[PDB]
């Protein structure tokens, strides 16, 4: 996979990581846990929605 | 104080009648007589 400077993406899961000298760690994300009726709102920040 | 972490039990009188509504299954029940009656995680008491 290939990526442009200033490009964010997430990794996650099973996985060991050290980052390339070409990337920055930006932040730790963690999962939010929910049973079938709970929830969260999220924005898309890039679409705005 | 209750162990919040154990299931919610009820034991109902004998000549008595107990609702429950199940706010995920979207289920309704209504237990007579002598019975225990547990709840499920989202299950709750009418009072």
């Amino acid at each position: 996979v290939s990526h442009q400077a200033g490009d964010h993406w997430l990794i996650r899961g099973p996985l060991e990581y050290v980052p390339s000298a070409k990337v920055e760690v930006v932040e730790e994300r963690q999962a939010i846990p929910l049973d079938e009726n709970e929830g969260i709102y999220v924005q898309d920040v890039k679409t705005g929605k | 104080p209750r162990n919040k972490t154990r299931v919610v039990s009820y034991r109902v009188p004998h000549n008595a009648a107990v609702q429950v509504y199940d706010y995920r299954e979207k289920r309704a029940r209504v237990v007579f007589g002598p019975e225990l009656v547990s709840l499920g995680p989202e299950e709750q008491f009418t009072v």
